[PDB]
DNA sequence: TGCGAAATTCCATGACA
DNA sequence: ATTGTCATGGAATTTCGCA
DNA sequence: TGCGAAATTCCATGACA
DNA sequence: ATTGTCATGGAATTTCGCA
C-alpha cells in the first residue's frame, strides 16, 4: 500500500529502492526514472494481482512473464514475487515439461545362477499364425536362456500353462515382470505361492526395469523378420526354431552363448565348440563356475550435466500414464518418502497411497 | 577315450497305455545318459508323429549326438529316420527282447503308479513334480543329482527326503479295487 | 580345393599360412595345430559354403559369425571372408539396426521478411468441438506470427478456404508444407500459382523439416490444455484467446514477441510495450528493420563422434515408412546420386525412381 | 501530442445491402486510422452479433485502442458497447448526419461497382483481391501503401498499375440493364 | 577498483511431430 | 526437388548499487 | 626391439518396450 | 514394495609373424 512509497516521494531512503534514481507522482501514481524508460511502482498490495495477469495471459514461465510486466512497471526484485507465482499456477505445474534429466542409470548384479531370476513378457499381438496372436519370452537373468511360448493372448492363464511345462526343468528363485493384468492377478499371486517363487515387478509403465527380456524381443523378432523375408508371416512354427538359434549365439562381449552358460556344453548343434572334449564333465562344470564368475559387468555411466537424484521429502510430480487428449501430462506434485536406491522412490500421491516408482516417470516440481 | 558328457546319449521310450488324463495316453520318456537327467511327454499314441511332436519341443532346447531306444514301432518307421537324418541325430537300437538309465526308467513307473492311485485321471497335471523329484534325486553312484550335474548347481527345489516309493496297505487294496 | 592344401602338407610355405604352426592329415581333412587347439583348414572352395551356414543359424554380424566358425575352423584372414558374405545377406541388411548417426542438424537462415515464408501444418484429430476436429497452424517464418483456423477435417478443400481468409492480408512467397494429402493435391497446387505462391515441400516422414510449425503445435497444444484444466474439452471458442496471447508472447531469446516482429508496435493488449510512444511511425519502422536484421541465430552443433555425411555414389538405404508387423525396417539399397546438402540427397531407389531425402531417413548400407 | 500509429483508431461501417452472394448481404468495413489498412467482413445483417462475430475474428489479430463509428444501429447498442468494455476499447461516435479515411470508404465503394457488375453474386470471392488490391494502392499524401506502413516492407503482391477505377460504356449500360 | 546481490544470459532438456 | 525449433528454469556470468 | 597387418577389443547407436 | 540391455560394425588398440 501507499506506506513505503509515501516516505519514498519525500526522498527519505527505503531498503530495496536505489537511491540514486528520482521517484515521483503524476497522473495519480508513483512512477521512476529508470534508464528503459519512466515505469510505474506500484504498492505492494497491488504487485501479486499484477504478476498473475501477466502470467495468465499465455501462462507464460519466468522471462516471458517478466517482459510482460517491465513494460509498465518496475518494483524491487520482481522475479522474486513472478517465481513465486510459477510455483503456485496449478495448471503450469502439471502441464510443463521438466528440463532436468534423471540420475545415471543402475547396472544390477547380474544374478549369480541360473534359475535365481526369470525376466518374463509379453510380445504381441502379431499376425495370427495357426490362431496364436502372441508370444511369452521368459529369460533367465544369468545365462540369457529364453523359452518361447505361443499364446492367444496375454492372459494368466495362459502364463500359468505355460510356466508349468517349463518349470517341469526347474523352479526358478525369482520371476520378475512388468505390472500386467496377467501378472499381478491373484491367480498368478496363488501359482507362485504355490511354489515358493518370489514375483518381483517392475515399476509402473517403465519397461527399462524388464530391460532383460524387452532387449530380447527384439532379437527374437529381428530374427523372425529375417527368417519370413518375402514369405507370409508364419510365425508360429518358427518359435522352436528361433528359441534355438538365440540360445545357442554369442555374444561377442561375453564370448558365450546362452546355452553354453547354462550347461557349460554345447549339445549337437551346428558349429559345437569342442575345446573341453577331455575334459571329465566335473572337470567342465568347475571351469564354468568359473567362467559364471568373471563375466563382463557394464559400470554405471557419467551422469549428464542437469540431472536431478531424489531426497527424501522433496516435491515431485508423476507422469500421467495415459494422458487424453489436451490434458495435463503430469499429476499434481507429490512427496518422496524414501528413496529406494538413488534411481528408485516410495511417493504419497497425496491421494494418498505409497507408490513405488522409477524415477524417469518423475519430474522434480519447479520453484521449491 | 573321451569322457562321457551330457547330450551324448538320450535314451528314449514309451509308458502306458495309462488312464485317460485329460486325452492323453502315454507318456514319452527321455533320459539324458551321462546326467541321468529326465523329460517326460504326455501323447494320445506311442507313434512316429507323437514321438516327433515330442521330440521337436525337446530338441529346441538340446540336440543329442544319439538317440537310443528299443525297436518300438515309432522308433523303427522310416519318419523317425528321416526326422533324425535331418538333424544330424544319429539312432541306436538295443537289439529285439534283450546301469544307471535303467533304474531311471523303473523309479518313473514306480513313482508313477504311487500317485496315480485314489485319482488315475490327474497324472498329466502331475508330470512337472514327478520330473522335479525324478531330477533333484540323489545318485548313490555320483555323489550328484541330475539337476546338478546338467546345470553345476544346487536347485532352488531339493527333495531332501528321498521317500518311501513304496505302495502301502490302503493303496494295495484300493488298486486292486480299481482293478476288478 | 587340394590345390593349396598339398604343398602344405608337404612343409613348403605359402602365402597367408604362417610358416611356424605344423600343418596335417587326419580323418581325411587338412588340421593345424593352433594355440586355442586343434582347427580344420576347409579348402578355399569349401570356405564361402562354411561362412554362410555360420552365419544363417541366427543371422549372425561379424564377430558373432566369426565365434561360431573359429569353433571349429582356421583359414587365413577369416573375418574378411565372413564380412563378404554379411554385405551379400539381403536379409540383414534390410532388417538390421544402423549404428551410426545422422550428422549434425542445419540451421537454415531465418527468412528475410514477413511473408517470405509461411510454415503450415494440422493439428489432430482432437476431441469433437462444435463439429471441428482439427486446426489448421500457418506460422509466419520471420515473425513466427501465427494463425489458426478450426476445421472438420485436413482436406485440400479445408485449407484453401482458410488461406484465402488469410491472404485477404498478404499474400507470402512461399509456403512449406510435408507432403500431407491435403497439400500435395493438384487443387492445391493450382490454387498456389494462381497466386505466384511457391509450394515447398519437406522431405518425406521427416517432421523436422516443419520444425517452425511443429515447434509451434506444441506451445498450441500446451496452451489449450492450462485452459481447460477440470473443464470439458471444448477447444473451438478458445482458438482465438490462444492465437491472441501466443502472438503477443516474448521468446525470451530474442526479447520480442511475434506481434512486435510483424508490426513493430504492440496492440491495445494488456502490457503493452511503449518505449516507441515518442518515435514517429517511419521512427518506429526503421528501427523494426533493424531489430529484425539482428535477430540471434544459432548455430550448427557439434557432430556425434561416430555420424555419417553422405558421399555421392555410396551405397544408402532408405527407411520402410510403415512398416508392416515382423517386416524389415529398411528397403534395399540405393545410390546417392546427388547431395544437395550434407542433411539432404537425392537417391536413386533402384526402381528407379528420383528420391530427395532426409539422412534420417537413412543409413549408409554395412560392409562397403 | 504523440504521433500517430496503428492500432491508435479503428473506423468501421456497414456497406449495403448487397445482391445475395453465397449467403451474405453487407460488408463490415475496418479501416486503420494511421495506416489506412481495410480489413473486410461479410455478413448477413448489419447487427451488433453480426459486428461482434466479425470483430471477433480482428480482435485476434490486433486490438484497436478506438473504435470509431457513425451511430449506426449495430455500433450503438448496449451489447456492442459491453463488447468493446471487456476488450479496454474505447467508443467514438460521429455526431448524427455530420480526410485519408474517407477517401478510402470511397475507394471500397467504388472499386467493389467496377466489379460485381456483370457478376453481382461472386463479390464474397472477391473480397480477398478487392482488400490487397485496397492495401497495396500508393496514398500520394503519404510515400507508402499501406502494407509498407503496417508491416515496414513491400508486399509480394504490389498493384504496380493503379487502375481505372471508373466504369466504361458496356458497363453503364449493363448496370442500368440490372437495375431495371 | 572491489564487494554482495540482483539481473541477465546461458543452455540442456524435451516435445512438436 | 532441400535444410529442426524454442519455452523452460536452474546455473553461470555480468551488471548494479554502493563505497 | 621394431615393423606391417591381422585379431581383438572398444563402444556409440538404436530398439526392445 | 526396487534397479536397463546388448547385437552391431567401424575405429582404436593389441598381438602376431617375422626378423
Ligand atoms: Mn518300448
Ligand atoms: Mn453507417
Ligand atoms: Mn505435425
Ligand atoms: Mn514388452
Ligand atoms: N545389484
Ligand atoms: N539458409
Ligand atoms: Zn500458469
Ligand atoms: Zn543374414
Amino acid at each position: 500500500l501507499d506506506a513505503e512509497l509515501d516516505q519514498l516521494l519525500q526522498g527519505h531512503y527505503i531498503k530495496g529502492y536505489p537511491k540514486q534514481y528520482t521517484y515521483f507522482l503524476e497522473d495519480g501514481k508513483v512512477k521512476v526514472s529508470r534508464p528503459e524508460g519512466v515505469k510505474i511502482i506500484p504498492p505492494q498490495s497491488d504487485r501479486q494481482k499484477i504478476v498473475l495477469q501477466a502470467h495468465n495471459l499465455a501462462h507464460t514461465g519466468r522471462e516471458a512473464t517478466l517482459l510482460k510486466i517491465a513494460n509498465l512497471y518496475w518494483w524491487p526484485n520482481m522475479r522474486k514475487d513472478v517465481v513465486k507465482q510459477l510455483g503456485r499456477c496449478q495448471q503450469c505445474l502439471i502441464t510443463n515439461a521438466s528440463n532436468k534429466a534423471s540420475g545415471p542409470i543402475l547396472r544390477p548384479d547380474r544374478p549369480q545362477k541360473p534359475f535365481d531370476k526369470f525376466f518374463i513378457d509379453y510380445i504381441g499381438p502379431l499376425p495370427p499364425s495357426q490362431g496364436y496372436l502372441y508370444v511369452l519370452v521368459v529369460v533367465d537373468g544369468m545365462t540369457g536362456f529364453t523359452w518361447l511360448y505361443p499364446t492367444k493372448a496375454p492372459s494368466t492363464s495362459a502364463t500359468v500353462k505355460s510356466l508349468n511345462v517349463l518349470t517341469s526343468i526347474a523352479i526358478p528363485k525369482v520371476i520378475h515382470s512388468d505390472q500386467g493384468a496377467a501378472f499381478t492377478s491373484s491367480t498368478f499371486a496363488e501359482w507362485a505361492k504355490e511354489r515358493g517363487i518370489h514375483l518381483e515387478f517392475s515399476t509402473p509403465y517403465h519397461p527399462q526395469s524388464q530391460g532383460k527380456v524387452e532387449r530380447k524381443n527384439s532379437d527374437i523378432k529381428r530374427l523372425l523378420t529375417k527368417l519370413l523375408v518375402g514369405r507370409p508371416t508364419k510365425w508360429y512354427d518358427l518359435l522352436p526354431v528361433v528359441q534355438l538359434a538365440l540360445n545357442n549365439t554369442y555374444s561377442p562381449v561375453l564370448k558365450y552363448t546362452p546355452h553354453q552358460l547354462l550347461f557349460g556344453i554345447d549339445s549337437n548343434t551346428p558349429f559345437a565348440n569342442q575345446d573341453t572334449l577331455d575334459l571329465t564333465r566335473e572337470e567342465e562344470l568347475s571351469l564354468l563356475q568359473e567362467i559364471r564368475t568373471s563375466l563382463y559387468h557394464p559400470s554405471t555411466p557419467p551422469a549428464s550435466s542437469r540431472s536431478w537424484s531424489p531426497v527424501v521429502g522433496q516435491l515431485v510430480q508423476e507422469r500421467v500414464a495415459r494422458p487424453a487428449s489436451l490434458r495435463p501430462r503430469w499429476h499434481k506434485p507429490s512427496t518422496v518418502l524414501k528413496v529406494l536406491n538413488p534411481r528408485t522412490v516410495v511417493i504419497l500421491d497425496h491421494l494418498g497411497n505409497n507408490r513405488t516408482v522409477s524415477i524417469d516417470n518423475l519430474k522434480p516440481t519447479s520453484h521449491q | 577315450d573321451r569322457p562321457q558328457k551330457p547330450f551324448d546319449k538320450f535314451f528314449i521310450d514309451y509308458i502306458g497305455p495309462l488312464p485317460p488324463s485329460q486325452g492323453y495316453l502315454y507318456v514319452l520318456v527321455v533320459v539324458d545318459g551321462m546326467t541321468g537327467f529326465t523329460w517326460l511327454y504326455p501323447t494320445k499314441a506311442p507313434s512316429t508323429s507323437a514321438t516327433v511332436k515330442s521330440l521337436n519341443v525337446l530338441t529346441s532346447i538340446a540336440i543329442p549326438k544319439v538317440i537310443h531306444s528299443d525297436q518300438g514301432a515309432a522308433f523303427t518307421s522310416s519318419t523317425f529316420a528321416e526326422w533324425a537324418k535331418e538333424r544330424g541325430i544319429h539312432l541306436e537300437f538295443s537289439t529285439p527282447y534283450h546301469g544307471k538309465v535303467e533304474r531311471k526308467n523303473s523309479d518313473i513307473k514306480r513313482l508313477l503308479t504311487k500317485l496315480l492311485v485314489g485319482r488315475p485321471t490327474k497324472w498329466y497335471d502331475l508330470l512337472p513334480v514327478v520330473q522335479l523329484a525324478l531330477n533333484n534325486t540323489y545318485s548313490p553312484v555320483l555323489k550328484y543329482t541330475p539337476h546338478q550335474l546338467l546345470f553345476g548347481i544346487d536347485s532352488n527345489t531339493p527333495f531332501a527326503n528321498q521317500d518311501t516309493l513304496d505302495l502301502t496297505r490302503e493303496e494295495e487294496l484300493s488298486l486292486l479295487q480299481e482293478i476288478r
